């Protein structure tokens, strides 16, 4: 099972790591069952 | 999950991902929201 747990928060800093404590509710539990060793991050850029 | 007890309207608020709810002693208290309160018993 691949469990993804998610949370959203409004923060008012510029460049820091927010303080405090927040619970992380379960968003989804995909029943996939695959082997994962390496992962990437997907970014959206801008063009003009 | 089988048991014996009284079904009662629950004022507590659950979550969409939560189905069961256990209080202290790890015993069944609420089941999906309905509270489980065992019927009266005691000594004589
Ligand atoms: C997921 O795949 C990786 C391959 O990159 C597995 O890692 C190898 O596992 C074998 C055993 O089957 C070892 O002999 C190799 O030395 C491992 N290589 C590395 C780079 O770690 C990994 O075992 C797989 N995981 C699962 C759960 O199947």
């Amino acid at each position: 099972y691949f469990k993804i747990y998610s949370k959203h928060t409004p923060i008012n800093l510029v460049r820091d790591l927010p303080q405090g404590f927040s619970a992380l509710e379960p968003l989804v539990d995909l029943p996939i069952g695959i082997n994962i060793t390496r992962f990437q991050t997907l970014l959206a850029l801008h063009r003009s | 999950l089988t048991g014996t007890g009284v079904l009662t309207e629950s004022n507590k608020k659950f979550l969409p991902f939560q189905q069961f709810g256990r209080d202290i002693a790890d015993t069944t208290d609420a089941v999906r929201i309905l509270d489980i309160t065992p019927c009266s018993f005691g000594g004589v």
